[PDB]
């Protein structure tokens, strides 16, 4: 018997744009009459629950309830108390959930030299570091379009080792080793609850990059001030 | 082919850059980042006053215009100065110009 609350995660806000809270309350007997209930601080209670989830194979019940609220609800502090029923348990167990800035910043790093000598294949690493608090949703996208999920991965965030109160994620995106012929634009967009439009798009091109020829062509006239 | 980047007429710096194709040789590809400087020489240091010394020292941030007292003029931007003139006995206070064909009224 085992029951644990995930709170919504920040990537199925800025995508989905629909928080909710499950319990879990797998791992029990197999019996009916289970009944989710969400019980607030305020005496509110939530809407309808559907989908059930079916047994697992090692003869338990499982269940899943469905909660769904605003997002002003959840940053202002509101703490909700699910609690369920059985007939193993006398008394109804509850189990209560809570929420616990800096700007982001977002780098791309391109790939190194000694990667495009093998020609078998290229990656992308978009670098994101200094930012609070954890649990950032990082996306791909290649001209406005959203790729695969499967082809890109977001790491976990860590605590950074340097700075105290601040946190890195790492994403990178392989690709052909050939793609690099023109580019197929590879921006950078993440989403970050400490920025107003949550948006930060960067785009690195073969063009942009480290140019290894400069020709300042300056010149001199008597008669300048016009720059035509 | 190549694309414009900063065409910025405060200091009348162009900054560009352009990829050249080579024959069928492994991806060693030469990127270079073209920049074109036009120096004022004979210009004024204040942008509305024609005493000022002349310039000396011509600094150009390349890393602050790709994010202010500009050296170069601007063709479609007119430039407007007051001198006190008398004309006779009444201290008028008119208002001049700097660069011709382009303080015209529409
Ligand atoms: C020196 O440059 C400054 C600007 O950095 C001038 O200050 C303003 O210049 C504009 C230009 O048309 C005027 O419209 C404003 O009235 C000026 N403001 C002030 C407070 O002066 C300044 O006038 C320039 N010096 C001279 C002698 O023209």
């Amino acid at each position: 018997i085992r029951v644990f609350a995930i709170p919504p995660s920040f990537a199925s806000i800025f995508l989905t744009k629909s928080t909710k809270l499950t319990c879990l309350v797998t791992d029990l007997t197999t019996y009916d009459s289970v009944t989710i209930s969400w019980t607030r601080q305020n005496g509110e209670a939530v809407k309808t629950h559907t989908n059930i989830s079916e047994s697992h194979p090692n003869a338990t019940f499982s269940a899943v309830g469905e909660a769904s609220i605003c997002e002003d609800d959840w940053n202002s502090g509101e703490r909700f108390t699910c609690t369920v029923t059985h007939t193993d348990l006398p008394s109804p167990l509850k189990q209560t959930i809570s929420r616990p800035l800096h700007r982001p910043d977002v780098y791309l790093l391109p790939p190194a030299r000694e990667q495009l000598n093998l020609r078998e294949s290229a990656t992308i690493t978009c670098l994101v570091t200094g930012f609070s608090p954890a649990d950032v949703f990082v996306q791909w996208m290649q001209r406005g379009q959203p790729l695969s999920p499967e082809k890109y991965v977001t790491s976990a965030p860590m605590p950074e080792p340097q700075a105290p109160g601040r946190y890195f994620a790492h994403s990178i995106l392989t690709v052909s080793e050939e793609e690099w012929n023109t580019g197929e634009t590879y921006t950078c967009v993440v989403a970050h609850e400490a920025l107003p439009n949550r948006v930060t798009e960067r785009t690195v091109d073969k063009s942009t990059g480290k140019p290894t020829l400069y020709n300042v062509s300056l010149v001199m006239s008597d008669t300048a001030g016009t720059c035509y | 082919e190549r694309i414009v980047l900063v065409d910025n007429k405060c200091k009348c710096a162009r900054i560009t850059s352009r990829i050249i194709r080579s024959s069928e040789d492994p991806n060693e590809d030469i990127v270079e980042r073209n920049i074109r400087i036009i120096v004022p020489l004979n210009n004024r240091e204040n942008i509305s006053d024609p005493t000022s010394p002349l310039r000396t020292r011509f600094v150009y941030h390349l890393s602050d215009l790709c994010k202010e007292t500009c050296y170069t003029y601007d063709r479609n931007k007119c430039y407007t100065a007051v001198v006190p003139l008398v004309y006779g006995g009444e201290t008028k206070m008119v208002e001049t110009a700097l660069t011709p064909d382009a303080c015209y009224p529409d």
